RNA sequence: GUAACGGGGCUAAACCAUGCACCGAAGCUGCGGCAGCGACGCUUAUGCGUUGUUGGGUAGGGGAGCGUUCUGUAAGCCUGCGAAGGUGUGCUGUGAGGCAUGCUGGAGGUAUCAGAAGUGCGAAUGCUGACAUAAGUAACGAUAAAGCGGGUGAAAAGCCC
RNA sequence: CCCGGCGAGGGGAGUGAAAAAGAACCUGAAACCGUGUACGUACAAGCAGUGGGAGCACGCUUAGGCGUGUGACUGCGUACC
């Protein structure tokens, strides 16, 4: 794998992740934060941690220290929704799914 | 030299260019036998001698080539009321190519 | 004893799913398109293709009538004139001449103007 | 099946609905339609119908199968081993055939795979006789009249 | 082959200048819908895209035949309900030859997209040629 | 409130159209050559040139 | 809201009479092909080429077939130098479908003719399961609201002081 | 071994014929949800296709007038049970 991290889970739903995720691309990298560190929503934290963990991949991994890289990929997919009842009017309204996701950040040469 | 010609169609609009017709009639299978068309040629209508009609002079033919007398095309084409579905059917032709020396 | 229909069942449903152009929402991935849309196209294709055959004859006679009038003689009176003759009879389609052999159709529209009687 | 019950669901109203006992041949929970039972297959040939058309062999396997020989009688008691010996007196081995001597003697060795069965007695019926390669009539007289039987 | 002149996607623009203040006025119309599709036209195929390029002029010289210079009725309701309907004699309107009378070719073209395509693109104006908004170039 | 058929696949996707988010523009100041976050000046030390937060 | 020519627009682009021409349907003809029947030519079981003709179709009647699971023919044949299954593609059949093969796949499958069916789904407010929609919307449970300084901690409005 | 809260999760390395077998673990289809690329698309009305059809992205061929995708514009034209 070129220098990847994913994740699996996380427990934030991809919608909610999937639009933190947008915000960063192309670029990236040396932007581990600023464009990430200063957006507070749960999403913005959970692709961080990735995002430093998958940029340290670059000493492990792969050679190319951390400077250059480019992170020309970042996409959250629908990971397992687990399933809770809800006590409502008799209940009638009750299915909850509190949805999942993760990350699969990516970083190489641009 | 342009010319023309009907048989299941009119199809020969274009002067030679070698283009798909009907089918001869025993069986396909490529060669030739020197088939002349017909003095239907549009007079050949190509030179000073255009003539308004392919009746201008006697004895004007092309000679069919017979390049490929094969192939089909394949098109559904299914019917269906409110209470059945003839949907299931299929009903093609070969066309022979020919090619047409001059005319 | 072993329906286990799931065999041909996934062939049967693939087999009119295929249709590439995915036309839109449902009529692809829901099964619903087959005898819903896939069956439409059959019908608006059984009468489109033969009935064709006169769209384009609408549209012969359409540039033809343009094309022959543009120098006396309207449609009405071209082939009522192209009428008269032996063998002289060289039916429209490719009377598109109008296009390409521009001479060669005017030098027609003269077989006709001076062939009315 | 396990039907444990009557139809528990009221009836009307519940929204979507509709339903009674749970044998119920739609519910996937249990209940197969119109089951299925052991019953008998066995269809019957008339007597006559039986006998008729059999050992039309000779005729068709001509220059195979219609051979009349001997059961061999010096044959050890029980040995298989050396009926290859035997086998190769018609360069017929594994090439099915069934022997029909008409005596329940060692001869009934013959046991493999697929090859060689005895059965040498009136106990026959054409689908042995066609699922081998060379029936071996054999018995000698013992083919007779309408009773040939071997 | 297939016998079909292709879309050459309006290739054609042969401009020309009517008169308007002529002895037909309706009469006309047809004769400039005919024209921005393919009248005089022989190749360019109609049905597809196409069109021409003709002008008006005064066209404050019309009459039409009968009393119809009390009538043409003529009225461009807005979707605005309050009770809509601007009812407008002709002559009420020839004041101000604007999107009707001259523009009574859009009722005659094929409507709708492509067809709208030819509409006012052919200009109108009211005076002849005294003042030419429009293009001064190559004309007949 | 009811609602008749729903049109799910791309509907929906053009409302997620103001749903996007947007990106940041802040200076270092002089002292922090990066963070500063946005017009502050550096969270480090808290401060904007001295005794702020705990500096020196 | 024109709304009592479909619209435009028409003094004849109306009507009446007269005659010719043109547009115009899956109707008819031309060309090719499919199938049933009568004939024709033949050949002559048979069958094929010519021809006349018949081929809208609910309930329904009749006649032909495809495909699937299992049995025989099968320790035969196909396969780890890759089976079933999933996916693409190409050729093929009137259609049900058929075959060849790329990739996946990790072990089985079965020409043929015949036999028996838990034998073919789009609906029954069908049964089970999975996933959408509304929607990141409503709501977060008594209107007895809380502020601050420390501590701890990856992080404290909610935990400890 | 490395990122991380001595998390979760993951990236290497090693086991293995395979980890595109990692314990959610055989094969893994469909609905449903995404990232990428080619084309269409912000003055245009309706079962969304069908017929015609330009252009554009690639593939063509010692042109030869075609293949695939997309489809502007345009005649038609109210799903199934
Ligand atoms: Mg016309
Ligand atoms: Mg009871
Ligand atoms: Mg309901
Ligand atoms: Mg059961
Ligand atoms: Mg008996
Ligand atoms: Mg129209
Ligand atoms: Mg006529
Ligand atoms: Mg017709
Ligand atoms: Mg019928
Ligand atoms: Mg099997
Ligand atoms: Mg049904
Ligand atoms: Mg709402
Ligand atoms: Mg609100
Ligand atoms: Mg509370
Ligand atoms: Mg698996
Ligand atoms: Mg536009
Ligand atoms: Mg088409």
């Amino acid at each position: 794998m070129e220098t990847i991290a994913k994740h699996r889970h996380a427990r934030s739903s991809a919608q909610k992740v999937r639009l933190v995720a947008d915000l960063i691309r192309g670029k990236k990298v040396s932007q581990a934060l600023d464009i990430l560190t200063y957006t507070n929503k749960k999403a913005a934290v959970l692709v961080k941690k990735v995002l430093e963990s998958a940029i340290a991949n670059a000493e492990h991994n792969d050679g190319a220290d951390i400077d250059d890289l480019k992170v020309t990929k970042i996409f959250v997919d629908e990971g397992p929704s687990m399933k809770r009842i809800m006590p409502r009017a008799k209940g009638r309204a009750d299915r909850i799914l509190k949805r999942t996701s993760h990350i699969t950040v990516v970083v190489s040469d641009r | 030299m342009y010319a023309v010609f009907q048989s299941g169609g009119k199809q020969h609009r274009v002067s030679e260019g070698q283009t798909v017709r009907l089918e001869k009639l025993d069986i396909a299978t490529g060669e030739t036998v020197e088939f002349a068309e017909v003095l239907m040629i549009a007079n050949g209508e190509e030179v000073k001698i255009g003539v308004p009609f392919v009746d201008g002079g006697v004895i004007k033919a092309e000679v069919v080539a017979h390049g490929r007398g094969e192939k089909v095309k394949i098109v559904k084409f299914r019917r269906r009321k409110h209470y059945r579905k003839q949907q299931g059917h299929r009903q093609w032709f070969t066309d022979v190519k020919i090619t047409g020396i001059s005319a | 004893a072993r329906v286990k229909r799931g065999v041909i069942a996934r062939a049967r449903h693939k087999k009119i799913l295929k249709q590439a152009k995915g036309y839109y929402g449902a009529r692809s991935r829901v099964y619903r398109v087959a005898f819903q849309a896939v069956i439409k196209a059959g019908q608006y294709a059984y009468r489109d293709r033969r009935q064709r055959k006169r769209q384009f004859r609408q549209l012969w006679i359409a540039r033809i009538n343009a094309a022959a009038r543009q120098n006396g003689i309207s449609y009405s009176k071209f082939i009522n004139g192209l009428k008269k003759a032996s063998v002289e009879i060289d039916r429209k389609i490719l009377a598109d001449i109008a296009v390409f052999d521009k001479v060669a159709f005017t030098a027609l529209v003269e077989k006709a103007k001076a062939a009315l009687a | 099946v396990t039907g444990s019950g009557k139809k528990p669901w009221r009836q009307k109203g519940t929204g979507r609905a509709r339903s009674g006992s749970i044998k119920s041949p739609i519910w996937r929970s249990g209940g197969v339609t119109f089951a299925a039972r052991p019953q008998d297959h066995s269809q019957k040939v008339n007597k006559k119908m039986y006998r008729g058309a059999l050992k039309s062999i000779l005729s068709e396997l001509v220059r195979q199968d219609r051979l009349i020989v001997v059961e061999k009688f010096s044959v050890e008691a029980p040995k298989t081993k050396l009926l290859a010996q035997k086998l190769k007196d018609m360069a017929l081995e594994d090439v099915l055939i069934i022997t029909g001597e008409l005596d329940e003697n060692l001869f009934l060795a013959a046991r493999n795979l697929h090859k060689v069965d005895v059965r040498d007695a009136t106990g026959i019926d054409p689908v042995s006789l066609i699922a081998f390669d060379k029936v071996v009539m054999t018995a000698d007289a013992v083919k007779q009249v309408e009773e040939m039987l071997a | 082959m297939k016998t079909f002149t292709a879309k050459p996607e309006t290739v054609k623009r042969d401009w020309y200048v009517v008169d308007a203040t002529g002895k037909t006025l309706g009469r006309l119309a047809t004769e400039l819908a005919r024209r921005l599709r393919g009248k005089h036209k022989a190749e360019y195929t109609p049905h597809v895209d196409t069109g021409d390029y003709i002008i008006v002029l005064n066209a404050d010289k019309v009459a039409v035949t009968g009393n119809k210079r009390t009538d043409k009725v003529y009225y461009h309701h807005t979707g605005h309900i309050g009770g809509i309907k601007q009812a407008t004699f002709e002559e009420m309107i020839a004041r101000r030859p604007e999107r009707v009378i001259e523009i009574a070719v859009k009722g005659m073209l094929p409507k709708g997209p492509l067809g709208r395509a030819m509409f006012r693109k052919l200009k109108v104006y009211a005076g002849n040629e005294h003042n030419h908004a429009a293009q001064q170039p190559q004309v007949l | 409130a009811v609602q008749q058929n729903k049109p799910t696949r791309s509907k929906r996707g053009m409302r997620r159209s103001h749903d996007a988010l947007t990106a940041v523009t802040s200076l270092s100041v002089d002292k922090t050559s990066g963070e500063k976050h946005l017009r502050h000046h550096i969270t480090a030390d808290g401060y904007y040139r001295g005794r702020k937060v705990i500096a020196k």
